[PDB]
RNA sequence: AGACAGUCUGCGGCGCGCGGGG
DNA sequence: GATCCCGCGCGCCGCAGACTGTCT
């Protein structure tokens, strides 16, 4: 009870609130907001949790992480201090796996019977995606794998059962195995047993993940480091005056990492690039050289790992971090045959849309050529500045007759005509002037039509796009005024001829936009401004409407069809599928069941946030984009389903609880956690659209304001946002805080400097960022060692204060993963496989154990939040938090159980259920299989 | 007016439609028009060929079938609308002594060719080894009853003829809806092809009075939206109706189970499609261009190129075009046998004439063609003339048509 | 005869039940439609006729003729295949009777409603006026059309009142307007061309023959029969009808239906050429058959050219190659039977016999050796010779074979 | 007369803005 | 926010490499 807090199953009353703390908290709440705001008490549920080891909720997680990560730590230690023999003289040219014994002796082996390995794979990018060769090193010997495709014959593109085999048969000690590698996810993607639906007792370590964990750098840091490494060396540009981090930071590439962590000679880089831009034939010719290069890369990675492991353990002392990284290194995504179909449709539709965009434009070109005949370029106000190609290549039988005989005509005319054509006019026979009269009124219309030496000049102008600067003035007044003038003297449309939007009568030359300091670009306006903005016109047909809309429809798929439609997808055979998938409803269909490994870096950026360009991105199935239906078509096979959820406002809650803990021991101390907990749109004081109406444009259009402010956005950003809102003047906008910074630091020192005060407690984040000691935030993981102010002092504050919250979120994710693994291990919940997108988490689980796993993610969330609040806080927690709002069960993956799409236009037909989120209906059971 | 008025002009004049002083949109839509001109016949033939290539070619398990225009008289329940008349006028019953007054037990002209496909289903089931998923396609003429619903001078119902292309697809019941969506997607994709304004072709969903779903395709003529093609999920009702004896004969193998197939009927009216494409090909806000031209797609334009001989050394030396004509005739390039008008006509009227017939290119052979052979090649899309090559004309035209076929 | 109608009933050349089609009723149109193979063979024959007669002639244009006559002012004397021609309820010949006021000349059912066409000549005669403007008053020119016609059958034992069963015949018609002068020359020219065209695809052209005949109204005529095994059955007719048929229509006015020839106005003389495409198909099917049972249809007339199949090897990794080859062949315009997706391997000998009965030029077999070195087994229908060919050369070889067969 | 200006073509770098996601 | 990307066309150059007249 109390302030809507849950029942304290674990813990005692050793902690006391503090009367002075209570008085200060209620005084602050009265000062900012209302002290008395009763809220409906939520229902209280009690369930028998599993027995928690240790005490104080920290020993429990420590023991779980240690138990999970002991075998892999043992394997890493085995690889840490194990010397290796020299590389063999000559690599063996044979199919399969070969082990190199002493003095280079090579012996054929089924698979490496080793606990630990440093592994690297090469793939012939020119043809297919099957692996070509691989080199690995164990503590005692070298191993080399040569693919079956060294022989000459045709091979399928299915890519199943082809890649390397690395997991021994389970049915002779320490079954756990660890594989180390730089970008090891790429190498894991090329292992046979990693595509099974059932889990396996093998884990992968990424040296790049550790490098980002220790001695990592941010994106701006990456740019500065690259510039400094270059021979030579934006907007505000306040300088740095602190470049010590250059000597400790590096780029994620293997060469730079080896140089930073090892002082040996630089690794030689092969300039041939036979794997990237070479056929399989040169690979056969250059077998020894390529094997040597791969072995060099493996050796460098091993040296890097040796130098990194103790440093990483020192800077991430908590075993939970390692356990969570190991768990997050194994992701799974069943696809089934529909994925292929999707790759067709999203492609075909895209092409179709492009055609609809292209053809209309072609017509607009063709009808313009007729302007040449009349010699009336002055008549057209759009094409009179155009080239107009003034130049040219300059290169009665009154008889019945009838009734012919059976004789045949001599013909023989075509041969003579061809002879006269080819032999004479020697000049033209070489380099023919294809343009002749074609160029016409459009500016060098010949250019739009392919050169055709390789193309053959496809009908009409096929090199015509929407952003050539020729498309304006071809659709009348589409862009700004009559002249576009992408070069200097541009259209003064801004973002009657000067400053006034839209060029007319050619009043003044050169740049005269003087609205946003630039007016050169055209269109590129999210708000169409073609209904009331005016300055948009055309002759009719694919003009105005049906013009920008296709562009926005295919924009996403345009620069996505390369990353997508090329993911390494492996289709398992019938014998490989488990018992559950077979002898089940659905199934059959002569369909292909397969999987895609996301190839995710466990820690790809500052913090340890995972990075994946195709899978770990916030994108929903918007009903306007062709490829929007990504993250779907990941339906589980028959007998399996995806169970999981998102953790609500993770970042806001983390910041709120940190501020509350810093201010006092309660959860509503600073009038910000109270607003996050006891704030509702209908009644409570919600952070968004309430308590901020006095600032900005009413309640709406205030989410981004506060989001940026708690993410580090400064006052000038808010001033810029307000200036374009309601066209308020700069004087009208408050240069100082005034209405702004009411939540954040308004009084600065405020007498009595450092200190935030006001509604939001930035003191904790600032103190952590500027600590100068290894940060070790909640759950204790140090900073990347390159953004520190100790011995560096780079004043990159925007980066570290955000790093605090983001690394806290990653710690939350690690805790969730370890708790889920422990729950699945203790109780026989099949389907340990997991997927994660920042806060969002999903698990592939059997239908039989679907509800047991649905019950899970609730004890996990409760324990994770109770462990978060335990650090620098008391055990009691708000009832509203510590439990998920809903748990999705749908077979596919989507933002919400209820769905929608664009390309299919009827996706429910293709065997799509609903998703039945549970909410509170799942809290009527124990987590024992015995129980119901 | 120019809105559906000038389109009818330069249509009978250039022999795309039969000339009978009709100029009636309702007659054309219903099917009471006298017929189509040779250009119209060629355009319809090209459209039918494209439909055949897209539907039954490049599509295994789809086979041709022929349905008779008539069916046997016996066992013909129902009657014609005007055959059922028993109100009055029984004055003369003087006739002394099949025949009768109720349907006469006689044959009928088919209104749709789905019945023939359903009949041939059992026979055609053997060539697929009873693989339930398979189709039967056919293009043929169907007869329908149409009347002006005004006055009695028309008397008996008029009979209209429409060239319809129909595909009957037998699919397992479980996959019926998805297969129907696929077909609806492929038909909408095909009709938007060859179209200068694909937006004018639209689709909608409809429900049968028994609850069976289906789709309708429409083209937006200037007066309004007119139906062109219809997709219906027959739901194995008529198939069971015609075969009441036993269900074993109707069992086809889907996956590894024997099931009764579900019938999907996709029937489009080719004449209306031809009219829609003709309307689409034809085109006032600061235009000042005029230049009437039928910008039909190259794949289905009735005539590809036009030959002519102008100001040569003599009319006897025209034979250079002869043979070249034949050279174009090889590999199936349709060419207008020009170079025989022998009338002194201004080249602008001549070019406008060929533009109105929708000919992609105009080839003119001059006196300078016997030596360093170059032929003036004018393009329909843009009024610019090229010299190009006599030897490469065949290859250039083949390439143009092939590229038009694929984007 | 026996052993031929059974083979055609099987393999889906002639659609129908056993003894339904029979040897009789195939010459007449009162039989069930053709099978898919028969339909494809008919389409090939029609395409070849169109190529030889219409598009290469440079003066023959297509014409659109409706299946039914309008009905008003219908003359009371005619064949009257279907006196109704209305939607449903064809009253057939309706000879005699109709003596009462009901179903009299007043309104429909008395040579008043309309009739189904029995020949394509009338449509061409109707369109002649506009087709003159099409060719710009150039007198010598033709109009061609392939279409279905309906005829009445009789005899067939005693049925009491005759059933006048409707027989559908797919006929190709050419109406050639030529100056009345040198009309016999054009008659002989067309007769020779048609006889050559019919003999072109025949294995034994001696069976195809021509005979001459005289008419009281028409000047002269010719007939082609092909000499079926039981006897000679008329398959094509050529008639020099004369101008009186054309003069009968447009009875009023003069100097409107005449055309210019040698700069001299003259009323044209019409030649009617009418060939039975269905009977031609049946004749060609009989010609091809002949000690294995094989239908040696001409390469330009065979419905299916090549057949794909899989022999041994993995079930997968060959279906993909077969699909690729299938797609390439269709992209190149070659019809192929997708036998690769067949599930019972059955027998090689039985498979070859089945494809021989279907008149497939070549049999293509893809095995694991194809994956090894890209070699496929190729069997020729004509000479039953088996060879090995690279998979990348099959398309070119087939196109070359078809082109060589097309030429003399 | 033979040798050298152009035009074109290939191909390389760097500015300019614009759009998905961090 | 955060500064930062990749897939376009413009452009604006550059330098080789080829072909065509062009100059002495």
């Amino acid at each position: 009870l109390s302030r809507g807090l849950h029942e304290q199953i674990f813990g005692q009353g050793g902690e006391m609130p503090g009367e002075a703390a209570v008085r200060r908290s209620v005084e602050h709440l009265q000062k900012h907001g209302l002290w008395g705001q009763p809220a409906v008490p939520l229902p209280d549920v009690e369930l028998r949790l599993p027995p928690l080891y240790g005490d104080n909720l920290d020993q429990h997680f420590r023991l779980l992480a240690q138990k999970q990560s002991l075998p892999y730590l043992e394997a890493a230690n085995l690889l840490l201090q194990a010397q290796l023999p020299p590389k063999p003289p000559a690599w063996a040219w044979a199919e399969g796996w070969t082990r190199y014994g002493p003095e280079g002796e090579a012996v054929p082996v089924a698979i490496p019977e080793e606990r630990a390995l440093v592994f690297a794979v090469a793939v012939c990018l020119a043809e297919g995606t099957c692996p070509t060769l691989a080199v690995a090193i164990s503590p005692s010997a070298w191993y080399s794998w040569c693919s079956q495709r060294l022989v000459e014959e045709r091979y399928s593109w299915t890519s199943q059962l082809s890649p390397a085999d690395l997991i021994p048969l389970e049915v002779r000690d320490w079954q756990e195995q660890l594989v180390v590698g730089h970008n090891v996810s790429f190498d894991r993607a090329h292992i046979r047993e990693q595509y099974l639906i059932q889990g396996s007792r093998m884990r992968f370590l990424d040296t790049m993940s550790m490098h980002m964990a220790i001695s990592g750098l941010s994106s701006f840091q990456r740019s500065l480091w690259i510039a400094a490494k270059q021979g030579k060396h934006a907007r505000r540009g306040p300088a740095i005056s602190s470049w010590d981090w250059l000597d400790i930071s590096s780029v994620n590439s293997l060469a730079e990492v080896h140089r930073l962590y090892v002082g040996g000679p630089p690794l030689e880089k092969e300039p041939r690039e036979l794997f990237v831009k070479g056929t399989m034939k040169d690979i056969r010719e250059n077998f020894q050289d390529l094997m040597q290069y791969c072995a060099q890369d493996v050796w460098a990675t091993h040296e890097v790992f040796q130098q990194q492991l103790p440093l990483f353990l020192e800077r991430c002392p908590h075993p939970v971090t390692l356990a969570g990284m190991l768990e997050m290194g194994v992701s799974y995504l069943p696809v089934n045959q529909n994925w292929e179909r999707y790759l067709a449709e999203a492609q075909g539709t895209y092409e179709e849309l492009q055609r609809e965009m292209k053809k209309s434009l072609m017509d607009l070109a063709n009808d313009a050529c007729q302007l040449l005949s009349g010699e009336r370029y002055k008549e057209d106000p759009w094409l009179w500045d155009l080239e107009w190609d003034l130049q040219e290549f300059k290169q009665p039988m009154d008889q019945e007759d009838l009734g012919p005989c059976s004789e045949e005509e001599e013909f023989q005319q075509d041969v003579m005509a061809r002879a006269c054509l080819q032999k004479l006019k020697g000049t033209t026979e070489l380099l023919p002037k294809r343009p002749q009269h074609l160029p016409g009124h459009p500016g060098w219309y010949r250019k739009l039509c392919p050169r055709l030496d390789d193309p053959a000049w496809t009908p009409g102008p096929s090199l015509l796009s929407l952003q050539m600067r020729v498309t304006p003035k071809l659709m009348a007044l589409t862009w700004d005024g009559f002249p576009l003038h992408y070069s200097e003297r541009h259209g003064w449309g801004y973002l009657n001829d000067v400053d006034i939007p839209g060029c007319w009568f050619f009043k003044l030359p050169h740049k005269d936009g003087n609205s946003c300091n630039v007016g050169s670009p055209f269109a590129k306006d999210f708000l169409p401004k073609m209904e009331d903005g005016t300055l948009q016109a055309g002759p009719g047909g694919a003009s105005g409407p049906r013009a920008l809309e296709i562009n926005k429809m295919i924009s996403f798929w345009r620069n996505a069809h390369k990353r997508i439609s090329s993911q390494m997808v492996v289709w398992l055979p019938r014998s490989a599928l488990p018992r559950a998938v077979i002898r089940h409803p659905d199934y059959d269909e002569e369909g292909l069941y397969g999987a895609i490994l996301p190839q995710v870096v466990t820690a790809g950026t500052i913090t340890r946030r995972a990075v994946e360009p195709t899978w770990l991105t916030a994108s929903n199935a918007r009903p306007d984009r062709v490829g929007s239906e990504l993250k779907a078509m990941v339906q589980a096979p028959p007998g399996y389903t995806l169970v999981g959820a998102d953790v609500d406002s993770q970042e806001l809650w983390i910041a709120a609880v940190l501020g509350d803990a810093h201010f006092a021991g309660m959860h509503g101390c600073t009038a910000f956690g109270w607003m996050t907990l006891q704030g509702r749109k209908s009644r409570g004081t919600d952070l968004h659209s309430k308590t901020a109406t006095t600032v900005g444009i009413s309640r709406e259009h205030a989410k981004i304001f506060n989001y940026g402010r708690i993410y580090g956005a400064g006052q000038p950003f808010a001033e810029r946002l307000l200036m374009q809102f309601n066209h308020r003047l700069t004087q009208q906008e408050a240069a100082e805080k005034a209405q702004q910074m009411y939540a954040a630091t308004k009084g600065l020192r405020w007498y009595r400097w450092k200190g935030g005060t006001e509604s939001e407690m930035f003191n904790k984040l600032e103190s952590i960022a500027t600590s100068d000691i290894p940060r070790t935030p909640v759950l204790g993981c140090c900073i990347s060692r390159a953004l520190e102010p100790s011995a560096v002092q780079e004043e990159f504050m925007t980066s570290r204060v955000n790093w605090v919250v983001q690394s806290s979120a990653v710690d939350y994710l690690h805790l969730m993963l370890v708790a889920m693994k422990w729950l699945f291990e203790e109780f026989a919940i099949d389907g340990r496989f997991c997927i994660s997108i920042h806060d969002e988490v999903r698990y592939l689980v059997r239908e039989e154990d679907r509800y047991r796993a649905a019950l899970a993610l609730q004890i996990t969330n409760l324990l994770t939040r109770c462990m978060f609040a335990y650090k620098l806080g008391l055990n009691d927690l708000p009832q509203s938090v510590a439990f998920f709002s809903a748990v999705d069960i749908d077979r596919c993956l989507r933002k919400e159980v209820t769905m929608d799409c664009k390309t299919p236009s009827n996706p429910t037909g293709m065997e799509r259920r609903y998703g039945i989120p549970q909410g509170e209906a799942l809290d009527i059971y124990q987590i024992i299989e015995l129980t119901k | 007016e120019g809105s559906e008025a000038l389109l009818e002009i330069c249509q009978r004049r250039h022999f795309l439609s039969g000339s009978k002083q009709q100029l009636s949109r309702d007659s054309l839509l219903s099917g009471c028009h006298p017929g189509f001109g040779p250009l119209g016949v060629e355009l319809r033939k090209n459209l039918a060929a494209e439909w055949w290539t897209s539907v039954v070619v490049f599509r295994e398990q789809v086979f041709p079938v022929d349905a008779l225009h008539h069916k046997p008289g016996p066992l013909l329940p129902g009657d014609s609308a005007f055959r059922l008349v028993s109100a009055e006028t029984l004055r003369e019953i003087l006739q002394d002594k099949f025949l009768e007054n109720v349907l006469k037990t006689s044959g009928k002209l088919r209104e749709n060719l789905l019945h023939g496909a359903l009949e041939h289903y059992v026979n055609c089931l053997d060539l697929v080894n009873k693989r339930l998923p398979y189709g039967l396609a056919q293009i043929g003429v169907c007869f329908h009853p149409v009347f002006d619903t005004k006055q009695i001078r028309n008397g008996v119902k008029s009979i209209g003829e429409k060239t319809e292309a129909s595909l009957v697809w037998f699919t397992p019941p479980r996959t019926s809806n998805q297969w129907l969506d696929f077909w609806l997607r492929h038909r909408l994709q095909w009709w938007r092809k060859f179209a200068m304004s694909p937006s004018n072709f639209s689709s909608s969903d409809c429900q049968d009075e028994e609850g069976r779903k289906g789709n309708k395709l429409y083209y937006n003529f200037p007066w309004g939206k007119e139906l062109i093609e219809t997709l219906w999920n027959l739901g194995d009702h008529e198939l069971l109706h015609m075969y009441p004896g036993n269900v074993s004969k109707l069992h086809g193998r889907d996956g590894r189970k024997n099931v009764v197939p579900c019938v999907l009927s996709v029937n489009g009216d080719l004449d209306r499609g031809m009219l829609a494409y003709l309307y689409d090909s034809f085109q006032t806000r600061k235009k000042n261009l005029h230049r009437k031209v039928l910008k039909l797609h190259p794949c289905l334009a009735p005539i590809k190129v036009a030959l002519d001989v102008g100001r040569g050394p003599t009319l006897e030396l025209r034979q250079v075009c002869q043979g070249l004509f034949n050279e174009l005739l090889e590999n199936g390039i349709s060419v207008w046998p020009g170079y025989l008008e022998t009338m002194q006509s201004s080249l602008e009227q001549l070019y406008s004439k060929y533009d109105e017939m929708s000919i992609l290119f105009t080839v003119l052979v001059t006196e300078t063609t016997l030596e360093n052979g170059l032929i003036h090649l004018r393009s329909r899309d843009t009024t610019m003339k090229e010299m190009m090559h006599i030897s490469k004309l065949k290859d250039f035209l083949i390439k143009y048509i092939s590229s038009a076929k694929n984007v």
